[PDB]
């Protein structure tokens, strides 16, 4: 399990546009994680976290982006809002454990960091574990609107613009959601 | 019709806090420390 | 019509040593009990903060605590000093004034403090309903 990379990236992924690292065989030690300490949000929901380290699934899904503060609460199954509905959906017998730790420092930037977007419009909410990355235009009231904003239509992406003097709360958080599979 | 409201809100709520935000910082930095390069 | 205490008889705040009832009495002042005990610019704002945690309101946002800027500084900067409360945006709350070691500064501190207290109440409301309820 080489979690390097999967942890202690860089640069993380947008919100809209989630990463996904299938983890494969390996000796993955949960322990490392769970006691870390650094961890703002480690909540475990088909399996409380101490008996990670003795069992053994088919394969591991290490999926990654970067959030508001406050918007934690919906990577968790069976929660609706503009990051669940259509950002990123868990399905509801999810098994995995979700992380989360506050990253100020590393994510936002003075005059405001304009490279973190979330889409903000959708026809229809997420079916679990699905990702969208299109940009086509929406379309409010029956009109046509060829590609161009206007009354009633407009652009489905929006900009987190972090700044660092930003209560608790609008500063970016990091996560990742382990979901362990059964073939 | 009255669903279209709600979506015209949203795009707003998301631009104002923003261009709020900024104008607002910078009446700070003017009101703490005054140069003319601030106002 | 001039003789009222100012310019337009506005309040009669002016008038209380020309019609004070007992005079030999002083009115109760802790200004002296302040300075005895080597209160800091800090201590006026930490009492403040439990008192409104006696009554069951949140804590300060602990930005409140390196963004503001509770005195004037230690330059002679240029600052217009006056005792404001700031509602920035984004859960930002800073609070501007050039606190000097008084009770009437101990009180205003009160009062600057229920600007943000009724401030980080409504910030779960949408955007154009962020005001008091009237003015
Ligand atoms: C990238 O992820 C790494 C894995 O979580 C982080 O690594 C760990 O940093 C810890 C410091 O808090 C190290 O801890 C200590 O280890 C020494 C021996 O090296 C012991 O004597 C101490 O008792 C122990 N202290 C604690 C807190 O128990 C870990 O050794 C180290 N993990 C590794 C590399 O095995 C990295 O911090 C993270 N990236 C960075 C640089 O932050
Ligand atoms: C008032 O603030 C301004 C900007 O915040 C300061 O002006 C310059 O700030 C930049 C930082 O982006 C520094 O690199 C410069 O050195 C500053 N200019 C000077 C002449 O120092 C300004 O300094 C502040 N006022 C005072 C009195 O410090
Ligand atoms: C407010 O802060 C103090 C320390 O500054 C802490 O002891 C107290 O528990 C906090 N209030 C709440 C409700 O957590």
């Amino acid at each position: 399990c080489p979690f390097g990379e999967v942890f202690n990236a860089t640069r993380f992924a947008s919100v809209y546009a989630w990463n996904r690292k299938r983890i494969s065989n390996c000796v993955a030690d949960y322990s490392v994680l769970y006691n870390s300490a650094s961890f703002s949000t480690f909540k475990c929901y088909g399996v409380s976290p101490t008996k990670l380290n003795d069992l053994c699934f088919t394969n591991v899904y290490a999926d990654s982006f970067v959030i508001r503060g406050d918007e934690v609460r919906q990577i968790a199954p069976g929660q609706t809002g503009k990051i669940a509905d259509y950002n990123y959906k868990l399905p509801d017998d999810f098994t995995g454990c979700v992380i989360a730790w506050n990253s100020n420092n590393l994510d936002s930037k003075v005059g405001g960091n304009y490279n973190y977007l979330y889409r903000l419009f959708r026809k229809s909410n997420l079916k679990p574990f699905e990702r969208d990355i299109s940009t086509e235009i929406y379309q409010a009231g029956s009109t046509p609107c060829n590609g161009v904003e206007g009354f009633n239509c407009y652009f489905p992406l929006q900009s987190y613009g972090f700044q660092p003097t930003n209560g608790v709360g609008y500063q970016p958080y990091r996560v990742v959601v382990l979901s362990f599979e059964l073939l | 019709i009255e669903e279209q409201a709600k979506t015209f809100l949203d795009k707003f709520n998301h631009e104002a806090e923003d261009l709020f935000y900024q104008s607002s910082l910078a009446s700070w930095n003017y009101n703490t420390n005054i140069t003319e390069e601030n106002v | 019509a001039h003789l009222l205490g100012d310019m337009w008889g506005r309040f009669w705040t002016n008038l209380y040593s020309l019609t004070v009832p007992f005079g030999q009495k002083p009115n109760i002042d802790v200004t002296d009990a302040m300075v005895d005990q080597a209160w800091d610019a800090q201590r006026i704002f930490k009492e403040a903060e439990k008192f409104f945690v006696s009554v069951g309101l949140p804590n300060m946002t602990q930005g409140f605590w390196e963004n503001s800027m509770l005195t004037d500084p230690g330059n002679v900067q240029k600052a217009v000093c006056h005792p404001t409360a700031w509602d920035l945006g984004k859960g930002d709350f800073r609070i501007l004034m050039c606190t000097k070691v008084t009770m009437d500064d101990f009180l205003t501190a009160h009062h600057e403090m229920g600007h943000i207290q009724y401030d980080m109440a409504y910030a779960a409301q949408p955007f154009l309903l962020r005001n008091g309820a009237n003015e």
